């Protein structure tokens, strides 16, 4: 599928009060985006290899 | 409004449906209507109040 | 270096430089400068001796963001994703219904006489506007309890109906008027549901509800074969016998199920009579009758705005719709319980809601050593919205210096800013998407 | 919406009685207070009294004997009569609906068109 | 029993500059004063019922303030239509009293 | 956020943030599991093509 | 229905096939064996043995 | 904030039957102070800002 997700809309959405709490967990979803982007690049490589 | 009273020789031409419920001191009433021409039967069907 | 940290404790808005002058008076060549500071994110590099030698400023063009994100002073090739982007809203819409009468709550609260607790009375209030802020910051009331909603915010909400319940309570039994209480009153005289939503009020009335000889006008039912259900009532008065069979007094085990009572002026704090009023707020999803005072505005369709249609808040793009509501439906919902459309109170128009544009931004660069050129990809957006939001500084993040030149191009994955289209094909260096390819090449 | 409209005689001889009637349309007398007000010429307002549903009535702490007030749910009307009327009693007289917010007295929110009456 | 007075007895102003009227009372009250407007040969109207609360449909430029024995009505950006007499009334106590009013002169 | 004051709201906001973080973690983990079993099939496909 | 009107219902407790339809959120099932829920026996009495 | 707050009652020397009237406090200002600010200005005040 090669799907992607946005951390702040899903977890916190419109609000700012919740984002100031999610700040206390640091980098976590950013390495998450790093992972899901690696999966996306891999799919393209698979098709070009075949 | 105005409601008549009269007698009709023919078979029942109207089917009227209700539901009654009680919760939290509130009584809930629902209503529907369906025209039918049957003698002494409750006819199969689907209707949404 | 930090010379001083001085505890002056005053606020300074303006300043004057002091100069010297000499003999008739004359001057000598001198020059000085001023600048202002802005709250910004900086990166600092420490030398082995512990001394700073360089910095970068992350907000001064996108390449600064790329360097700040990767924690480097050199980047080699490729496409890198740094952060989201979004559009800031531009205005406010308020759209309460129009109502012109004043709530006559005083007809309940200022009543000369209250009912006996066993047979409490219920009154309905509707189609009026009034403020709650009086009873909030007033000391007249001995206790204030509110559930489901905080009392500070009652002035921002609309209710379909209010029901006021009133009765007299004895002494400290005010503790029994709450969800989950047990006892003679909480089980026989009155009963509150588990999911109660409203406020409870009480005040002391020894001045008119008690006297030295006593007043004996009130009663309560302590005997019953079964506890009441929520908001039930039973005003039956009959002889009672524990066997569950009829009888007539003075015969054996014949009683009256309710007890007469009276207060005294010299009752202690735990005993004086109190008046109680319970307000239940019906948040029915139908047209509201009672509302707090607010000024309305006109609608602002087709623009990212704050909206407050009727106690519902968010941001979005309002547009006309082809929904067909039934006369008893005021809201529509999608899966995940998001609001999707609403009926305009003033004109009964049907309006959709949709979010202001959002997405990811990523930066395309050749090698830093080769050049400092960049191209920016805004994913899955039509350029019209981002160009109309870059202008007049509606986008965020906001660079201090940048420009959308004449080079704007549209792709299926989104649109590129700062890249020039070419009508020729080559082998791919950096893939972008949907067939679009990039490279760094001679003009 | 409601409309208050009032009628009565224009001239009263000295030491006689004056009476007025005010009447409702668009709604009907149910849960609100109803009030009589007068404005002497070129001078500040005066409150004579108010009556509400179920007959309970209030009057000025002075002139208690100068007036009695009545309300009839039937035909949506209420009226007053003055025990005595003098030249100095000339004024424009108003009927108005009083609404009570929380405590105290009611605010007069809807006003009748009023009428001018005099003595000669 | 509350007795009421209002000052000054007369004012005059030109278009586009704000003015303020004040009425005073003999003893303490709280948020119990209403402001009324009257025009030649017409019935009054209700502008402010709460201590500082606009009655529904009153133009947004009207406002007032006060507590205790002092209250004031602020009129801003005056237009010729604002020519009227103004009264303040208190409902906190049982007896009902209206102020003597103030004539605003064109 | 509309009918509760911030000191009261934040207690629930902590709970919602915890639940939604956990559900994203579960999704991304299983997504990395799937990617590998598709990669092995892509490799066998390239072998059969060659 | 697309006009916002109800046109059908199923009742999940009226024979097992209703449970299969309710569980899969469908009005049609094609083949196979499907696991819906646990089962257990209710106790029939009380023993007290001080 | 980081520190300790102390208080004690002083009716013995800070009060008398006729009263002591040596203390003042500022209840009117066009804006709230920032942390540890001070303003010892005494001037006529008018709500218009003139
Ligand atoms: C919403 O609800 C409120 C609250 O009412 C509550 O509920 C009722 C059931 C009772 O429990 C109340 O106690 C309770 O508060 C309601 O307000 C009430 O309205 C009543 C009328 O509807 C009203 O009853 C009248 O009260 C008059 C007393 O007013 C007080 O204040 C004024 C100040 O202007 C003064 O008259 C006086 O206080 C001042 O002056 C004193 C000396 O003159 C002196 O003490 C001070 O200088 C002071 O400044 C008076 O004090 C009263 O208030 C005190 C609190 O401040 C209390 O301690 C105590 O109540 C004290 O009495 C009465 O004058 C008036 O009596 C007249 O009528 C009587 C009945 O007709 C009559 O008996 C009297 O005597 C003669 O008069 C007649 C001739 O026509 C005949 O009757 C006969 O010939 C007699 O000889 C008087 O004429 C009456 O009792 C009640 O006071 C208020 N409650 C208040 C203000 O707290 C609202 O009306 C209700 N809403 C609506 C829409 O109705
Ligand atoms: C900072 O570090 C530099 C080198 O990284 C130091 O430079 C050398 O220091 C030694 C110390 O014995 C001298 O003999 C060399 O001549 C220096 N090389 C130069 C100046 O090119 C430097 O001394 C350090 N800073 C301080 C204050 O000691
Ligand atoms: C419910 O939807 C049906 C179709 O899904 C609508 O039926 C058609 O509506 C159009 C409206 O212009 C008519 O021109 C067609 O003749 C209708 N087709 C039929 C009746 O077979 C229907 O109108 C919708 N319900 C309502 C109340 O509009
Ligand atoms: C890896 C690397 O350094 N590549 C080149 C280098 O060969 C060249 O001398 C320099 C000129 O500025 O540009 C860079
Ligand atoms: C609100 O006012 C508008 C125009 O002033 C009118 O069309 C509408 O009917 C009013 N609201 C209601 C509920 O009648
Ligand atoms: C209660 O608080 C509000 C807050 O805005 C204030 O305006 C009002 O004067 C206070 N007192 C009341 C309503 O009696």
């Amino acid at each position: 599928a090669k799907t992607s997700v946005d951390c702040n809309m899903y977890i916190c959405g419109d609000s700012t009060e919740c984002a100031n709490l999610l700040l206390q967990y640091g980098s976590f979803c950013t390495q998450l985006n790093r992972a899901l982007s690696g999966i996306a690049a891999e799919q393209d490589r698979n098709t070009r290899e075949v | 409004f105005s409601l008549d009273v009269s007698e009709k020789s023919g078979n029942f031409k109207h089917l009227r449906e209700f539901v009654f419920k009680n919760k939290d001191g509130f009584l809930y009433v629902y209503k529907g209507y369906q025209p039918i021409d049957v003698v002494r039967d409750l006819p199969s069907g689907f209707n949404t109040l | 270096k930090p010379i001083f940290k001085l505890p002056l404790g005053i606020n300074i808005t303006n300043f004057r430089a002091i100069l010297t002058a000499f003999s008739t008076w004359g001057t000598s060549a001198a020059a000085y400068f001023v600048g202002y500071l802005k709250p910004t994110t900086f990166m600092l590099k420490y030398d082995e001796n512990g001394t700073i030698t360089d910095a970068v400023d992350c907000s001064q063009n996108p390449l600064a963001e790329l360097k700040c994100s990767v924690k480097s002073f050199e980047i080699d090739k490729g496409i890198y994703q740094t952060s989201n982007f979004r559009v800031v809203p531009s205005g406010d819409v308020v759209r309460f219904p129009n109502i012109t009468n004043l709530c006559p709550f005083g007809e309940v609260f200022n009543a000369t006489k209250f009912p006996s607790v066993y047979a409490w009375e219920r009154k309905k209030i509707s189609n009026c506007v009034a403020d709650y802020s009086v009873l909030y910051n007033s000391t007249f009331f001995s206790t204030f309890k509110c559930y489901g909603v905080s009392a500070t915010k009652l002035n921002d909400l609309c209710f379909s109906n209010v029901y006021a319940d009133s009765f007299v309570v004895k002494g400290d039994d005010v503790r029994q008027i709450a969800p989950g209480q047990t006892g003679v009153i909480a089980d026989y005289n009155y009963k509150l549901p588990d999911d109660f939503m409203g406020c409870v009020l009480a005040w002391n009335t020894r001045n008119i509800d008690a006297t030295s000889t006593g007043n004996y006008n009130y009663k309560y039912r302590y005997l019953r074969h079964g506890k009441l259900r929520p908001f039930e009532r039973d005003i039956s008065n009959v002889p009672f016998s524990p066997d569950g069979k009829p009888c007539t007094p003075p015969a054996l085990n014949c009683y009256w199920p309710l007890n007469d009572y009276g207060f005294y002026t010299t009752t202690g704090i735990g005993y004086q009579p109190y008046r109680v009023v319970v307000l239940s707020f019906e948040l029915l999803n139908a047209p509201a009758t009672v509302c707090g005072p607010k000024l309305s505005t006109d609608l602002i369709k087709n623009q990212c705005v704050n909206f407050n249609f009727n106690g519902l808040t968010g941001t979005g793009v309002l547009t006309p719709s082809s929904k067909r509501f039934q006369p008893f439906q005021q809201f529509g919902r999608d899966v995940s319980d998001f609001t999707d459309s609403v009926r305009d109170p003033k004109t009964s128009e049907i309006l959709d809601i949709s979010p202001c544009s959002f997405g990811g931004v990523s930066v395309i660069t050749p090698g830093t050593n080769a050049s400092s050129e960049v191209a920016v990809l805004y994913q899955d957006v039509n350029c019209t919205d981002v160009s109309t939001a870059i202008h007049a500084d509606q986008l965020t993040p906001a660079w201090r210096i940048y420009s959308t030149g004449n080079n704007v191009f549209q792709t299926q994955a989104g649109c590129l800013i700062g890249a020039e289209h070419v009508d020729t094909s080559y082998e791919c260096d950096i893939p972008i998407g949907a067939g679009i390819c990039a490279s760094y090449h001679t003009v | 919406q409601v409309q208050l409209q009032e009628s009565g005689p224009g001239l009263v001889k000295p030491s006689e009685t004056l009476s007025l009637t005010c009447s409702v349309s668009g709604g009907s007398i149910s849960s609100h207070y109803w009030s009589w007000i007068r404005q002497p010429p070129g001078k500040g307002l005066e409150w004579i009294g108010y009556i509400y549903y179920s007959g309970s009535t209030n009057h000025n702490p002075s002139l208690k004997s100068r007036v009695t007030i009545s309300v009839d749910t039937s035909k949506n009307q209420f009226s007053l009569k003055l025990s005595s009327v003098t030249a100095a009693d000339t004024a424009v007289y108003y009927c108005a609906r009083g609404v009570l917010l929380w405590f105290g007295e009611p605010i007069f929110e809807i006003w009748g068109q009023g009428t001018m009456v005099t003595v000669s | 029993e509350i007795v009421m007075t209002q000052s000054p007895a007369t004012l005059s102003v030109s278009p586009g500059e704000r003015a303020t009227l004040s009425c005073r009372a003999s003893q303490s009250v709280s948020s119990s004063l209403a402001w009324y407007q009257q025009k030649p040969g017409q019935a009054p109207r209700l502008l402010i019922y709460g201590a500082s609360t606009r009655a529904p449909g009153i133009p947004a430029r009207f406002s007032g303030s006060g507590s205790g024995t002092e209250f004031t009505l602020t009129i801003s950006s005056l237009q010729s239509e604002d020519f009227a007499v103004y009264y303040c009334q208190q409902y906190n106590n049982w007896p009902l009293t209206f102020g003597g009013g103030t004539k605003v002169e064109i | 956020l509309s009918r509760l004051d911030p000191p009261e709201a934040e207690v629930q906001i902590d709970r919602l943030i915890t639940g939604r973080l956990q559900s994203l973690q579960t999704y991304v983990t299983q997504q990395l599991i799937r990617a590998a079993e598709i990669r092995a099939s892509a490799n066998l496909a390239a072998t059969k093509m060659s």
